[PDB]
Order: C-alpha cells, then structure tokens, then sequence
RNA sequence: GGGAGAAGGCACGCUGAUAUGUAGGUGAGGUCCCUCGCGGAUGGAGCUGAAAUCAGUCGAAGAUACCAGCUGGCUGCAACU
RNA sequence: AUGUUU
RNA sequence: UCGGGCUCAUAACCCGA
RNA sequence: CUUACCACUUUGUGAUUCAUGACUGGGGUGAAGUCGUAACAAGGUAACCGUAGGGGAACCUGCGGUUGGAUCA
RNA sequence: GUAAAGCGCACGCAGGCGGUUUGUUAAGUCAGAUGUGAAAUCCCCGGGCUCAACCUGGGAACUGCAUCUGAUACUGGCAAGCUUGAGUCUCGUAGAGGGGGGUAGAAUUCCAGGUGUAGCGGUGAAAUGCGUAGAGAUCUGGAGGAAUACCGGUGGCGAAGGCGGCCCCCUGGACGAAGACUGACGCUCAGGUGCGAAAGCGUGGGGAGCAAACAGGAUUAGAUACCCUGGUAGUCCACGCCGUAAACGAUGUCGACUUGGAGGUUGUGCCCUUGAGGCGUGGCUUCCGGAGCUAACGCGUUAAGUCGACCGCCUGGGGAGUAC
RNA sequence: UAGCUAGUAGGUGGGGUAACGGCUCACCUAGGCGACGAUCCCUAGCUGGUCUGAGAGGAUGACCAGCCACACUGGAACUGA
C-alpha cells in the first residue's frame, strides 16, 4: 500500500477467497513472487502470470474445495516497525506445523520446511494456513 | 495566479532544459514567485485566514522541495537558491 | 520598571617584584607618500600613568582624621512628583 | 405541588 | 378559627358560620 | 614558630518538608426536621453543552450549538 | 459511534514508517567456531543416608556479551536509475470559500404633515402601557440601523469554526480533459505555530429590531419564572484579547482492498446527438442494504468489514475536571 | 524538578600517584551535560538467585556464595605489600 507492500498482497487474497472471488491481482515484485512460489510449489495457488516488461502484475489464481475455500487463514508478521527474526531453535511452526510460514532465510526464502531442512533462519513472513 | 503568460516564462529561464515545467529549479522559481507577489497583497486586509493558508501551503513546500536538493543533488541547491536569494 | 545599596558578608596601609613605571594615554625626531603643507602615513624618544597578582612588613585598628544610608517585619490613610 | 404529604 | 365538601389522601380550592 | 587545606562550630538569608492554628470555602455522612419540586412521559416553559447575568434553594433568563426530543406540525 | 476512552481543526521540526529494479556493502538479521556467562539453586539421568527431608556425580542449561569466519532473501547505507505515489505546465469547470470597496429593493422604528375619531395594543382572560395634548388605522415626505424574502434544495464551498441580494477589485482550494515535464521529492507527527460558534473583555465608533439585568402588570398558597407592557449590556463596525461548545459522524489522518439498488450534484467521451434522451467514465453526496463486524442498537465500498504507517487517548462510580 | 555546570569542558607546560587522568596548579580557549531526561526531590546495598506464574511477566534480594560499603559520631594521617 501507500506505505507496506507486501501487506496488502497477503491481504488480496484472503479478501477473495473470503467472498467466492475469481482471483485477486496486485503488481508483480521480486519479493512478491519469492512469496509466491511457496505458494504454488507449496500447494496454495494454481500459479501466477506476469504482465509488464516495466509494469508487471502479480496473479495469484486462489483455490477453494468442498464448500469453503483453500488458503483460509493467512497473516503477516514481520510487518515494518516491529519485523521479527529468530534463530534455528526458534524457528516458527505454524498451527502445529500443519501451517506454513514462508522465511526468508540468508538463502532465499522458502517454507518453514526448507529452514530447519537447510539448517538456518530467517526473516519470518505470514502464516498461510 | 501568476498570470498565464508568466509561468511560461520563468520555466523558459529556471527550467533545468529547455521548456520543462517539474525540475527543482523550475518548481521553485515557480513558487517563490507568487509568495512574493502575494506578499504585497497580503500586506492589505491580512485578515483573510483562508488565503494565507495556501500561502503556507505552497511556502512550507519551498523549504520542502529545496531539501530534495540537498538530500540528493547538492551541486545545484547553492546555485538554485542564489538565484532567488531564498534561504539567505 | 521595580521592591534593592533589601538583607548579610569579604577585601582595603605600606614595601618590593612582575614592570628600574605595567596597561592605557600623549606623541619628537627619522622614512614614505601626495594637492604639497597649520598635509597625511609611518614611526614609537621622551613625558605621563591607573589597576591586578604575588611575596614581605608596622600598629589595638589601614573607607584610621574631616566626610559619610541604621536595617527589617505587621497594619490605617493618600496612587505617585 | 406532594405523598417519609403544597 | 371551626364545621362541610373536592382528592386515594394532604395542601390548595369551593361553601357556610 | 609560620602559612595552606580542613573538622567541631558561629552568623545572615532563602528553599523544602512535617506538625499545629482563631476563623473559614467547598465536600461527605447521619435522626420518617423545615421549604419547595428542578430533572426522568411533551415531567406539564422539551433537555443538555459553552457562556453571561440574576434569585432563599432546585433554578430563572439571554446568545449560539446538539439531539443524547414527545405529537399527525 | 453510544458502556471509561479521537486533541475543535490545520501546518509542520524532531521521531516512526517507506513504490520499484539493478549493482555494491554487509550494519540489523541467519549460520558455524571460540572465549566467556563462578560455584551452589533449578532440571535430566544416577548414587549415599532403612525412606523422605536432606547429601551428592555427571550433563543439560546459563535467552546473555563479545570476537573470528561465512550467508545475502528481506531491512538499513552508498551508486545508478524507473514510474504507478506525490508535484509542476496547458486548457477549461462549478461554488454562500476568503478579505476589501460600492450599491439595490422589501420591511420595522422614529420624526414630520394631511385625513379622520373614541379607541388601540395585549391575553386564556386581563392589567401595566399608548389615546381627545387627537392615538390606532389611512395617505405623503424625511432619518437611520440591521437583515437579505422568493430562489433554496437530503444544494454547494471550506481544515474546522463556519460561509447567502447585486456589482467590482485582490485572492485560496477543489475538479475534468489530453498529453509534456519532475523522478519517491511521500505518510504521519510529542513538542512548536496558526485558525477558533456563541457569550465575555479593552479602546473608540454605532444603535432600527431583539433582548441578560432591571421596573411595572398578571398568574400563584408563594412565582425573585413561564405570560403581557417597557427596557440597559450585548447583538453591528474597526483594532486587540479570551480560547471554550453536545467544536458531534459523540466515529484521527493516509493508503489498499470487499455484492449491489434508487436518487443528488458537478466535469468529460460518445449515439440517426438524430428527443426530453441512449450508452460510457470521473469528483464530491444522500437514502437502502448484502457478506462481514457488533453486547445489542446498528455500521455496511463515504464501514463500525479485511490489512498496513504514524499519532491522540481509556483503565470502576462519587469525591472532582475540584484542591495545591 | 527544565534547565544544569568555573577547576566547569578541553588544551598547553610545572607538580603528583604504583600507574592514566584537572588528580592538582599556572596560563589559554569557552566548552561540557540535558526530553535517548541532565539538575533537583523521595527511596534502595548489587548479583547469582528467591517467590509466584503455562509462559511472558509481576514481586523480592533473610540464612548460602561473589562484589561493595560500614566499625560510638565527625575528621585525619602514621606503619606497612
Ligand atoms: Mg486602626
Ligand atoms: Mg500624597
Ligand atoms: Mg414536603
Ligand atoms: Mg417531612
Ligand atoms: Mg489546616
Ligand atoms: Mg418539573
Ligand atoms: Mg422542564
Ligand atoms: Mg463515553
Ligand atoms: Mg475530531
Ligand atoms: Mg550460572
Ligand atoms: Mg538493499
Ligand atoms: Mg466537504
Ligand atoms: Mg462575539
Ligand atoms: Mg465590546
Ligand atoms: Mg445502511
Ligand atoms: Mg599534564
Ligand atoms: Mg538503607
Ligand atoms: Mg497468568
Ligand atoms: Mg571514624
């Protein structure tokens, strides 16, 4: 937004899901799409188009099963003026490690998996779930 | 206003290239202009507390914008503001 | 603005040194400059001369004489000269 | 107007 | 002041003496 | 012996804090005291807010504002 | 929002926060190593007292601090930019936005003159008050002050307070259209600065109408009121001051999103324009309501929904927004 | 409690300590500290740790152990590692 980025992605999303909706859009960034492979490689998504050699767009293609939708309980964390870091032995587990909580660690960002699988940490991000 | 016929002059003369109306030295030119216009008018009535807000408006962007120099190209600040003798 | 010199205190002589008399003040030669002299600049001889700090010293006492606010607190009245 | 009473 | 009325009841109000 | 520093201690003048003080502002309790009835219904002049003046008391009145106002205005 | 709780509103320093891409740095951060964080409590396992209390071995642990070397995703720093944020230019658009200066017509009051005569005015009735010194009414002339009917509206503009006849001058903001230019220059903001309804205060002016105070008349058991007759401050102006309000959407500002329906108002593109109109797209604005939110009432794309940045504030009632 | 501070902040050279240093002295500059809260007022020995608590957090610092300070009150130096 006019201020955090990153927040309102997140945002778009469960505003969809939440009211049936095709699939929200909002412009591309490289931390957007870091964010987004651990989506659609971490099943969440069916995946994302661009457009804008200059002027990209991010299109996170929500999912929904039963009657109710897939990525039903999201949130950010590491928001600005209050960004949060742990080390491995604090690492999250998001609702008990059914969750997920995407971290940038020092070698890209990945899953909360690939942190304790690599052996690192990292800038926590949201708690898709 | 400044009028019409103003404006297109003083960019023709601050305006970093030829014809250019949203540089610093173009910007400011522009401003300092009408605050000093307008100071003379304020100098009667000075009871309009609504017009002398815009007056405010547009002069603490002056001091706002002349910051941008400094903060990034700082060569030109000097030189901009020696023009208009602002800062002093 | 005042009240306020509120109140209440400290130091005050003299000798020597800093400095053979100091800072400051005054300013003669000599040099320079230009209408060119009741000129200027520069020069600092001489003259004069506070004040401070040390150290030492005499008496009972150094603003030693003459001279020269007593001070504060509560209240009436009237602004005030 | 009041009622533990204009 | 008193006696009667008015009110659920007081005062007030009305009547009478 | 002398000087320097300095303790006990002396003096003046303020700051601060505690206790106490004739009388007194407002406040709080308490005995079915006396005077009203201001407010809650359109509370019988709709109420309240600022503010101003006045009155035994609630309060009254003026100016602006609010609805946190009744009726078929 | 209404239970305690959003400064009355703006501007803005510090402070906090920061669209996007690349390079670099490696400070925040992550990884591993090392010193070090006394022992003893504690805890895990295990021994010694007959058990237990107690005693005791080892280890874990001691979030910590620093240092060494690495990692570079995000954050921060530097360099280079980019453009959607925000800003300038052009052309227009509406409006009670503001300050100043003139001017207009209706009406009340007063004064004057004619006509005309025993009432007017007021109230629930009355009375005070005004009338034969001729009112009231009716007509003619003049003075003055304040306010701008109809328009006018859920209408408009403004940060808020607030701002209406008409005209001129000076002047602030908003909005739409194409592009052109700037190139994160932004958001918020303790303190600080400025604006502030009404009443009130100081100086000098002004004074028609209304009216605190006050004086009569009336009502009443009383009536320092409500009602009537009068009426001073004030209400008006210029300058200066006070800064309060149920300064109210009782809802801080900015930004991003999430069904829709009818109306208002104001730009602009377009359709036999071929109509008033038919279809778009913006700015602001009412009523309704959907999911959701909510203790409920209700709010509902102008949120009280879902998110983020910054700030202000709340923490039982009375005492008291009082005392010092 | 919103201001605070002259050996005060720093610099020269003397002096001094076991040793750095206004530690002290002379002179010189006019600094230094403060809302990231100085100065001032009240209180208190600090820690490992102790109690409580799911944890974070809150409360606490007796006996055991480390550190500091004190020894009738105020002051001072002598001996000596
Ligand atoms: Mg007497
Ligand atoms: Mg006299
Ligand atoms: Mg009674
Ligand atoms: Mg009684
Ligand atoms: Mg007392
Ligand atoms: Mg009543
Ligand atoms: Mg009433
Ligand atoms: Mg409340
Ligand atoms: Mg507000
Ligand atoms: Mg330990
Ligand atoms: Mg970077
Ligand atoms: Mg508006
Ligand atoms: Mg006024
Ligand atoms: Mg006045
Ligand atoms: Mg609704
Ligand atoms: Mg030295
Ligand atoms: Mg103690
Ligand atoms: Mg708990
Ligand atoms: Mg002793």
């Amino acid at each position: 937004s006019m201020q955090d980025p990153i927040a309102d992605m997140l945002t778009r999303i469960r505003n969809g899901q939440a009211a049936n909706k095709a699939a929200v859009t909002m412009p591309s960034s490289k931390l957007k799409v870091a964010i987004a492979n651990v989506l659609k490689e971490e099943g969440f998504i069916e995946d994302f188009k661009v457009e804008g050699d200059t002027k990209p767009e991010l299109e996170l293609t929500l999912k929904y099963f039963q009657g109710k939708a897939v990525v039903e309980s999201i949130q950010r964390v590491s928001r600005p003026g209050l960004r949060i870091y742990k080390r491995k032995d604090e690492l999250p587990k998001v609702m008990a490690g059914l969750g997920i909580a995407v971290v940038s660690t020092s070698k890209g960002v990945m899953t909360d998996r690939a942190a304790r699988q690599a052996g690192l940490g990292g800038e926590i991000i949201c708690y898709v779930a | 206003s400044l009028s019409t016929e103003a404006t297109a002059k003083i960019v023709s003369e601050f305006g970093r290239d030829a014809n250019d109306t949203g540089s610093t030295e173009v910007q400011v030119a522009l401003l300092t202009a009408q605050i000093n216009h307008l100071q003379g008018h304020f100098a009667e009535h000075k009871k309009d507390h609504h017009s002398r807000r815009g007056l405010l408006r547009m002069v603490s962007q002056r001091r706002k914008l002349l910051d941008y120099l400094k903060r990034k190209d700082v060569a030109r600040y000097t030189r901009l503001i020696e023009r208009l003798g602002l800062r002093r």
